[PDB]
């Protein structure tokens, strides 16, 4: 029982932390292509 | 199941989604799917009553 | 040797975040109903 | 290969009559997507078929 | 018993597909965007 | 020019993120790695 808390825990603490890792993937690609096709300013 | 619910236990359900998951959740008890309503404190003596 | 298309670069660049979206909801997924399934 | 994995999900875990294959719902070659990611609940093949159903069911709606 | 192979197994399958559509990717993006500069005539 | 300023930066970022995807899974395979050798039977 203790093993599956302690295993529950860190599996929800890898969960986020590799949606964070997409997200900012996703938002430099994303600037990559705004960049790319219409850069902005700054 | 034996211990109160640590709000780690209760979940929120999707609806629309696959949600496969759950389905096969079905037969267990300890965690807790939930409607995304957290029902009203009115609307709660309402159903009381 | 010259600077090319940019339509295909995009192309491929749409792609790149159909595959992160399906990484994540594939990762999170899995994780979940191993939760569910056999951390129970 | 996926012929196997794919007939298995189909055929032997979905129940589902040979009649209805691929061509004939979309969502279903969609959810296959899906659900070959995954080696479990393959004993409770009814969670699949809940799944299945209640998707096509939100497929089918008005608004 | 069974059921720790079975978590095992799963947790050893999701790492590894994690790596392979992480290779996948990256192959993608080196392989498609390097068209940019014309390197392959 | 611009443009290709811009492409110079947009190829920064390109290959930065390559770079960030192999982190990716290498974390990915030590997290699993922790848990089979802390938790798995």
């Amino acid at each position: 029982r203790v093993r599956k808390r302690y295993l529950r825990q860190e599996l929800r603490d890898l969960g986020h932390r590799v949606q964070t890792y997409c997200e900012d993937l996703e938002g430099r690609v994303s600037e990559a292509e705004a960049l790319l096709n219409q850069q902005c300013e700054l | 199941d034996r211990q109160p619910l640590n709000p780690a236990n209760i979940e929120a359900r999707h609806h629309g989604v696959s949600d496969v998951p759950r389905l096969g959740a079905m037969d267990a008890d300890e965690p807790l799917f939930v409607d995304d309503y957290r029902a009203t404190d009115d609307e709660w003596t309402l159903q009381k009553v | 040797v010259l600077t090319q298309n940019v339509l295909s670069a995009l192309e491929i660049l749409r792609l790149v975040r159909l595959d992160l979206r399906q990484l994540a909801q594939s990762v999170q997924d899995t994780i979940q109903h191993m939760r569910f399934l056999y951390l129970l | 290969k996926r012929d196997e994995k794919h007939r298995h999900v189909v055929n032997v875990v979905l129940e589902l009559p040979t009649e209805i294959s691929e061509a004939t719902h979309p969502v279903l070659a969609t959810m296959l997507s899906k659900y070959t990611r995954m080696s479990s609940l393959f004993n409770d093949k009814c969670a699949f078929k809940l799944d299945l159903l209640r998707m096509v069911a939100v497929s089918r709606t008005r608004r």
